[PDB]
């Protein structure tokens, strides 16, 4: 048995629906269980003679012809974001075969793009610098000086303010490093402020 | 009882020594199952039990992997003289009559050369700017856990003493610090965004703690440095007006 997740990797807008597909090269399925990985959270469980299973925005199909499973997520969130695996049960055997996972991000929808980097000082001469409050089409990229280090973008969300934003964190040792120049690997906004100290 | 557990949640190995670990299955559950799976990958079967008897053990290594469940209940999964490529996420599952299958919290196997790669996390809290806050009248505080090893940590944002989620975003990945070799210690970072308001209170007091689960009493350690042993490591600030 060979279980073939596909795509590999995902990046939606919030708001749209998404698919994500399983499908395996032996059809003599016994069971079809979907789960997420952020342990494994079980998430559907499909039954040989089922087609579909739902729980919530989640619904998964099963088609015994094509030798394929479904899993459809309506309306995503960006508290959707994680990895999805497919796993199936041969017919005569007792063992889970899974594929090897889709890693989903759901891009949360920024309202008003106030793209910034920001220095943010120790609480006990040490420094930070912090972008954020950019679109969600704009991507971090990873450091090109081994002594700076900088993080992927991160998703926050402020609930009871209805308010969510991107940020990535740099920081170096190196004494010629100023907020200026971190980002500088980045595709940043035009627009991006750099604040007076 | 209710749901399937596994221990230690976290295990760091010195490279040739053997490695012992435990499943809990839900109470009376028939069948138990392990699995392993590597970074980035799907889990991979390992080995199955129907009461005591081992009716499935294709997935095991030919060599160094043997699985125990000698009454039918809890089940061991022991690795001989731990090797590298040992590392991994080990994962234990119970079904009973319905047949569908309960994922306990899984095991992460660090097998390492020498525990003296063990390394606690620094940890250190960087107030918000107050260009921010008169930007937006939001205010970002950052935490960054930096030169650990393992990738065993777990990070907490805490608020007067409560946890805190709305608003946290920690990095779902931690840094290379040594990025262009292959043995490297880690960095991780987090945000905690509040209203200005509520940072502006010099009253209230925000912690940053990372849970670093490493070294136990049973580990030999011969270094001068402090014994890298399962700790808190945090860091704080408190609201400014």
């Amino acid at each position: 048995q060979e279980v073939t997740q596909i795509p590999a990797a995902l990046s939606v807008p919030e708001g749209e629906n998404l698919v994500l597909n399983c499908s395996f090269t032996d059809s003599a399925i016994y069971n079809l269980q979907w789960f997420r990985q952020d342990g494994l959270t079980s998430l559907l469980l499909i039954q040989s003679s089922q087609r579909e299973q739902t729980s919530g925005r989640l619904n998964a199909s099963l088609d015994k012809s094509s030798g394929r499973s479904t899993l459809y997520i309506a309306a995503s969130q960006p508290g959707d974001s994680a990895t999805y695996l497919c796993a199936g049960v041969n017919t005569g055997f007792q063992k889970l075969v899974f594929g090897t996972g889709t890693r989903l991000l759901v891009s949360p929808n920024i309202q008003n793009p106030d793209p910034a980097v920001y220095q943010l000082r120790d609480s006990k001469d040490k420094s930070v610098c912090l972008f954020t409050d950019f679109d969600s089409q704009t991507n971090v990229s990873q450091s090109k000086d081994s002594d700076v280090y900088i993080t992927d973008k991160c998703v926050l969300d402020m609930r009871s303010m209805d308010f969510k934003s991107n940020s990535a964190v740099a920081w170096s040792n190196k004494s010629d490093f100023a907020c200026a120049n971190a980002f500088n690997n980045s595709i940043i906004p035009e627009d991006t402020f750099f604040p007076s100290p | 009882g209710a749901g399937v557990s596994q221990s230690p949640r976290y295990k760091v190995a010195k490279r040739g020594q053997d490695v012992a670990l435990r499943c809990d299955p839900i109470s009376g559950h028939v069948s138990l199952f392990w699995y392993q799976q590597a970074l980035g990958q799907g889990p991979e079967f390992l080995t199955y039990f129907q009461n005591e008897a081992q009716l499935d053990k294709s997935g095991l290594p030919s060599d160094r992997f043997f699985a125990e469940r000698p009454e039918g209940s809890v089940s061991t999964l022991k690795i001989q003289r731990t090797q590298q490529e040992d590392s991994a996420v080990y994962l234990c599952a119970s079904s009973s009559r319905d047949l569908e299958q309960y994922f306990g919290p899984g095991t992460r196997l660090t097998v390492t050369e020498d525990l003296k790669n063990v390394f606690p996390p620094e940890v250190a809290v960087f107030e918000p700017s107050e260009a921010e806050i008169s930007h937006t009248q939001k205010a970002t505080l950052v935490c960054l856990a930096t030169g650990f090893y393992p990738d065993h940590v777990e990070l907490s944002w805490w608020v007067n003493g409560k946890e805190v989620h709305s608003g946290v975003c920690t990095d779902p990945q931690p840094l290379k610090e040594q990025p262009a070799l292959n043995d490297s210690r880690y960095a991780l970072s987090s945000r905690l965004r509040v209203s200005a308001t509520f940072w502006q209170n010099p009253r209230n007091h925000f912690r940053c703690q990372v849970q670093f689960y490493g070294l136990s009493e049973n580990d030999e350690w011969t270094q001068d440095r402090a014994k890298p042993v399962t700790q808190i490591v945090s860091a704080e600030a408190w609201g400014r007006a």
